[PDB]
C-alpha cells in the first residue's frame, strides 16, 4: 500500500480535502489506505469511502457507455480496444472495492448499520461488473449481486426503520438492479413502491434532520417509479 | 438512466 | 513512451474517442504519443492536444485553488502536504507540455499558424507554473511566459488577420496573464480592448462559419473587460 | 476567474 506509511487520521483528513477539491481518485486512494489500516470505519468514513468510489466508477461507467454506443454503431480495432481498456480499468476498480469489502470490512462489521452498508456496496460493485460482463461469468456476477443485496435487505428490515437512509438507498439500488440487470422490471417496481410507501408512513416519527434525509431518497424512488410505470 | 445512491 | 507501440492514426482516433468519453487524461496521453511520433500536428490535432491538456491542468488548477484557500485559512501538516502534492502533479503536467513544445513542436512548426499556436501554449503553461510559483523562480517563469506570449503576438500580427481565432485566443490569454500574473492590469485592459475593436472592424470580411468562431472569443474579451473596468 | 481559451 502506497498509503501504508501515512497516519489513519491524516488519510481521513486528506480524503475530506480531496472531496472539497473534487479529486475523487485521490479521495478513493486515501480511503483505501484508511480501510487497510484494519480498524472499522465510522458512519462518516463509510460515506467517504462510498462517495469516492462511486464518483470514480461513475465516470468510468459513463465513459464505457459512450464508447459502447460508438462501438455498436460501428458494428478498425480502435473503438473496441479503447472500450476494452476503460472496461478493464472499471473492472479493476470494482475488484479493488470488492477486495476491501471481502478483506475484511464485511466480516469485521459488528453492527447491522455497518454490515448493511457494506453489503449494499458489494451488490453495487457486482452490479457494475454485471453491466460490462458478457457470458456465463455474467450470470454468476448477477446472482452474486442479488445475494449481496438480498442479505442486506434481510438485515435492514430486521434492524433499521423503513426511513433509514441506508435502508432506503439499498432498496433504491436493488430496485434498479432488478430493472436494468436482472430483467425483472416487475420486481423493481414492487420494491420501489413498497419501499416508498413504508417510508412515507414512517415520516411522522422523524425529526427535521432525519425527515430531510429520508425524503431525499424517496424522491429518487418516485423518479424511478415515474420512469417505469 | 435511473437514480442510484 | 507507453504509446510508442501504437500507430499515429490510432492514437489520434482514440484521442477523439477519449474526448467524447470526457476521458481527458487518456486524451492527453494519446496526444502526447501522437506528438512523440515526430510528425507535425494538423490544425485539428493541435486543437486535440490543447483541449486535452487544458482540461487536465484545468482540473488540477481548480483543485490547487481550493486547497490553497483552505491552507490560507488554516494559517497539522496535511493541508500543506496535499496542496503540495497537487501542485507537484500540476507542475509535472506543465513540464510535460513544455517539453513537447521544446522537443520539438516549436522548432518544427514551419507555418505562422502552427508556431503561433505552440507559442501561445508555451505562454499558457508557463503562466500555470507562475500561478503556483513562489520566489525568484517565480520571476523567471513570469518573464518566460511574457516572452513566449509576445513572440506569438508579433508573429500573429504579421501573419494572421485580427479575427483569426488563434490570434484572438492568444490575446485573450496574454491579457489575463497581464492582469492576474504580471500585476499589469492597465496592459491587460489595453490589450483586450484593442483586440476586441480590431476584430469587430474585421467581422465584415468573414463568412458565416468564421464569424461564429471570432465572435465566440470576442464575447470572452468583453466578459473580461466587463470584470476589469 | 477571467476567461481563457
Ligand atoms: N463527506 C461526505 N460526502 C459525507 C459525510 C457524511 C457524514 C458526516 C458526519 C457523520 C456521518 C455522515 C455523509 C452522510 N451522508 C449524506 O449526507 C448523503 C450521502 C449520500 C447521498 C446523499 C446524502 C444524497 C444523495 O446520495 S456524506
Ligand atoms: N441512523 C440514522 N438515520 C443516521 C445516523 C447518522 C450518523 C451516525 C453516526 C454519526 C453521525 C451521524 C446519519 C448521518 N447521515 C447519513 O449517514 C446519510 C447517509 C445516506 C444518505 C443520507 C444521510 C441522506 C440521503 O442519503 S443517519
Ligand atoms: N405496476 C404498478 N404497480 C403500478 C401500476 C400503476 C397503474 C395504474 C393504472 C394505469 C397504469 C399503471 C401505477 C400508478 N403509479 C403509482 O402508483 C406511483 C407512481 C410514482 C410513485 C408512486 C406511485 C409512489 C412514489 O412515486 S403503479
Ligand atoms: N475535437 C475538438 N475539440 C476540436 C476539433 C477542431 C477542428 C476540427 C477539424 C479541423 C480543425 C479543427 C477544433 C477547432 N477549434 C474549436 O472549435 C474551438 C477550440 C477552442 C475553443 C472554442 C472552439 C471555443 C472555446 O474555446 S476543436
Ligand atoms: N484560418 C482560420 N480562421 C481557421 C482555419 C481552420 C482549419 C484549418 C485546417 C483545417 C480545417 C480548419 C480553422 C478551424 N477552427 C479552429 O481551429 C478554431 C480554433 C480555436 C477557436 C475556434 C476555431 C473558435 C473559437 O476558438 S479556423
Ligand atoms: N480603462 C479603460 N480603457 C476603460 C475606461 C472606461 C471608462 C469610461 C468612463 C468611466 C470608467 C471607465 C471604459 C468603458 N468600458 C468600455 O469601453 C468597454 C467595456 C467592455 C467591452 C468593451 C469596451 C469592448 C468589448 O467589451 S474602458
Ligand atoms: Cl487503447
Ligand atoms: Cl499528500
Ligand atoms: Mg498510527
Ligand atoms: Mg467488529
Ligand atoms: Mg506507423
Ligand atoms: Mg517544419
Amino acid at each position: 500500500g502506497a498509503m501504508g506509511s501515512m497516519e489513519r487520521a491524516s488519510l481521513i483528513q486528506k480524503a475530506k480535502l480531496a472531496e472539497q477539491a473534487e479529486r475523487y481518485e485521490d479521495m478513493a486512494a486515501f480511503m483505501k489506505g484508511a480501510v487497510e489500516k484494519g480498524e472499522e470505519l465510522s458512519c462518516e468514513e463509510r460515506n467517504l469511502l462510498s462517495v469516492a468510489y462511486k464518483n470514480v466508477v461513475g465516470g468510468q461507467r459513463a465513459a464505457w457507455r459512450v464508447l459502447s454506443s460508438i462501438e455498436q454503431k460501428s458494428n478498425g480495432p480502435e473503438v473496441r480496444e479503447y472500450r476494452e481498456k476503460v472496461e478493464t480499468e472499471l473492472q479493476g476498480v470494482c475488484d479493488t472495492v470488492l477486495g476491501l469489502l471481502d478483506s475484511h470490512l464485511i466480516k469485521e462489521a459488528g453492527d447491522a448499520e455497518s454490515r448493511v452498508f457494506y453489503l449494499k456496496m458489494k451488490g453495487d460493485y457486482y452490479r457494475y461488473l454485471a453491466e460490462v460482463a458478457t457470458g456465463d461469468d455474467k450470470k454468476r456476477i448477477i446472482d452474486s449481486a442479488r445475494s449481496a443485496y438480498q442479505e442486506a435487505m434481510d438485515i435492514s428490515k430486521k434492524e433499521m426503520p423503513p426511513t433509514n437512509p441506508i435502508r432506503l438507498g439499498l432498496a433504491l439500488n436493488f430496485s434498479v438492479f432488478h430493472y436494468e440487470i436482472a430483467n425483472s422490471p416487475e420486481e423493481a417496481i414492487s420494491l420501489a413502491k413498497t419501499t416508498f410507501d413504508e417510508a412515507m408512513a414512517d415520516l411522522h416519527t422523524l425529526s427535521e434532520d432525519s425527515y430531510k434525509d429520508s425524503t431525499l431518497i424517496m424522491q429518487l424512488l418516485r423518479d424511478n417509479l415515474t420512469l417505469w410505470t | 438512466f435511473p437514480a442510484t445512491v
